[PDB]
RNA sequence: AAAUACCACUACUCCUAUUGUUUUUUUACUUAUUCAAUGUGAAGACAUUGUCAGGUGGGGAGUUCCUUUAGUCCCUCGAAAUUUGAGGCUAGAGGAGAAAAGUUACCACA
């Protein structure tokens, strides 16, 4: 492994931030004197505790495969891209949400975007591109993206709508089997 | 912040009131311990640190504005 | 320990604190399971009641 | 549209310090970014350039003023290290 | 699988007692030790600390090992008893250097 450097993890928080609300709440030490990390193997970011990483050192690096929760991918071009496996802090801490009924959660987890015919619920006053984690009617975070237009323009928009761009889903466990 | 131009201002004036809920939350128990706690139209002014302590909570968990959309994590 | 210099107390209030972090831990590690449904109480009613208070790290510090 | 990164543009100086440059196609040294401190500089600044604009006057300098204390904290935290390291 | 009469041995498992050795846990106390002061107090057998053996090392300084093949049934190491698996020997094949590089009947855009 290897910690990020500093532009790498301006890179990661831009993302984050974009995402998520609160980000000190993530880097905040714990009751037990421990804190969360950021490592990097083979261009993965893992988000994990400092104690599993200090632990986990004793494995070679052709051997280590994973560690903690894969936040997502460095390109070869230097930008991040998120994944559903970073999914679950984005539920943990999301800015802004979207739930979405049966009839379009289940084209969600195929691959397919969010339909203002499928949304069952907003966020009030949501900006045109921002950071919408997708939930069920049963409050289960389903996936995460950027919605299209803003809440007043869904509104008015036809039901036959395309109101936020898929990025990623739980489905893509259905891939990597 | 439950006044209705306030409300409605929000987003927009960027008023975030985590501070003071964690400020709130973490004095509970310094509170609960203090045995200062009842020697004691109006909305602010009260006498009472106990009433102070009922309106925040009121404020806090049963808002005028937005009661069914209150964060699970925060009511429990 | 930033006050006055009293040590005697200040141990003794180490030990109480001690002591009362080491029962809670006690019931905790005794509560996992313990079904306490709105609608059935019967195993908290139990609890321990067969139990004394010397076996409590609690009741062995006052004793 | 081409990247200044593709094109071999050296580097100028301005009010803004060029600094201590280095030979290109060569190892650049990884400062890596591990504590507390450091991430709280880097995260403050992030959610500064997020929220942007903002209408109150004390808002703003309360938000350059948290990215100042983060910094403080962060140069204190490396001079005590670089103590340490230079006697013990 | 193993066959009981007869008499010879040692192999383990569970209890007991004293005419004894060590090791570990809990607790008690200061003399090992930790902290404060100057022209003695508190903490405490745990820490902290030290040494050898290793694991890792995308960070710092310096310089330009495993896997497969065939053979002798040659040695060791494990394992089942009437045999194996892993190393070892011989010589073919795999793995300027943290900056980045090579590649694809794939993808999006131009």
């Amino acid at each position: 492994m290897r910690p990020l450097t500093d532009q790498e993890m301006k890179i990661v928080l831009d993302k984050l931030a974009n995402y998520m609300t609160d980000l000190k709440s993530l880097i905040a030490p714990l009751e037990d004197g421990d804190r969360y990390v950021f490592r990097m193997q083979k261009d993965r970011v893992y988000y994990v505790k400092l104690s599993i990483a200090n632990i986990a050192t004793c494995v070679a690096r052709d051997k280590l495969l994973s560690l903690g929760t894969c936040l997502g991918k460095m390109t070869k071009s230097g930008k991040f891209r998120l994944h559903i496996t970073a999914l679950p802090i984005l539920a943990q801490n999301a800015r802004y949400k979207i739930w979405v009924k049966d009839n379009g959660a289940q084209p969600f987890l195929y691959g397919s975007n969010i339909v203002k015919a499928h949304v069952g619920r907003w966020t009030e006053d949501c900006p045109e591109h921002s950071g919408c984690v997708v939930y069920n009617m049963a409050d289960i975070p389903l996936g995460f993206g950027v919605t299209a237009r803003s809440t007043a323009e869904a509104r008015r928009l036809d039901p036959t709508g395309i109101v936020c761009f898929r990025q990623a889903d739980c489905g893509e466990y259905l891939r990597d089997e | 912040l439950e006044g209705q131009d306030a409300h409605n201002a929000r987003s927009d004036l960027h008023l975030d009131l985590s501070f003071f809920i964690t400020n709130l939350y973490r004095s509970l128990l310094s509170l609960s311990l203090n045995p200062d706690l009842e020697l004691g139209n109006n909305k602010i002014n009260l006498q009472t640190t106990t009433v102070l302590l009922l309106r925040c909570l009121t404020s806090v968990l049963l808002p005028p504005w937005n009661i069914r959309s209150v964060p699970p994590i925060r009511l429990a | 320990r930033k006050g006055n210099k009293n040590a005697k107390l200040g141990s003794s209030l180490v030990v109480l604190v001690q002591k009362l972090e080491m029962n809670a831990k006690f019931i905790e590690e005794r509560r996992a399971k313990v079904d306490f449904a709105p609608k059935d109480r019967a195993q908290v009613d139990a609890f321990l009641k067969d139990l004394e208070w010397e076996k409590t790290p609690l009741g062995a510090y006052v004793v | 549209v081409y990247s200044e990164k593709e094109l071999g543009i050296p580097q100028l100086n301005t009010v803004t310090p060029v600094g201590v440059t280095k030979p290109k196609g060569k190892k650049k040294g990884k400062v890596f970014v591990d504590d507390r401190e450091s991430m709280n500089t880097i995260l403050a600044m992030v959610e500064a350039e997020k929220q942007g604009q903002i209408e109150s006057k004390i808002m703003r300098a309360r938000q350059l003023e948290e990215i100042r204390e983060a910094r403080r904290i962060e140069a204190e935290k490396k001079e005590a290290e670089r103590k340490a390291l230079l006697e013990n």
